[PDB]
């Protein structure tokens, strides 16, 4: 192989190993973010969900 | 010139007419927390594959 395709190819290498480095370090940031704050998709544990309260006339008034 | 109600009548749903007002927040709640943003666009494919490591898919 010629040093030009070589040369460009390493190129080639090194921006995928770069890019993909600095998502490495982004989503450990974000990972971090997210789970000391609870306000986004990852670390969602779940709530009581609403729907199951009845909303209906109770036998009694004050509820 | 008072009727005696029939069977069920006393027991029916009626509608009532008033003038005082359908409270507006009767539980007193306070004000409900506000949602997590919603995540919405396009699904692309994750950027150089898993990035697990050495794999490259
Ligand atoms: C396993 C073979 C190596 C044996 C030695 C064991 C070494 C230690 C194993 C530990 C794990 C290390 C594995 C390293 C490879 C994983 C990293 C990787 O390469 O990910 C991408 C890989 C596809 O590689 P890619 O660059 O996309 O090449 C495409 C060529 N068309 O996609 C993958 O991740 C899967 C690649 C696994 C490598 C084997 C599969 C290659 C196809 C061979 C199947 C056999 C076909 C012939 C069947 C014969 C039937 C009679």
């Amino acid at each position: 192989d010629g040093p030009e395709k070589n040369y460009e190819r390493t190129m080639a290498i090194l921006q995928i190993e770069a890019e993909k480095a600095e998502l490495r370090l982004k989503e450990l940031e974000v990972r971090r973010l997210m789970r000391a704050r609870g306000d986004g998709p990852w670390f969602h544990y779940p709530t009581i969900d609403k729907e199951l309260i009845d909303h209906s006339p109770k036998a009694t008034p004050d509820n | 010139g008072w009727v005696r109600p029939d069977l069920g009548d006393l027991s029916k749903v009626t509608k009532v007419k008033t003038d005082r007002p359908l409270p507006e927040n009767p539980y007193h709640s306070r004000a409900r927390p506000e949602p997590n943003p919603e995540v919405e666009g396009d699904l692309k494919p994750a950027r150089h594959g898993s990035r697990l490591f050495f794999w490259t898919m």
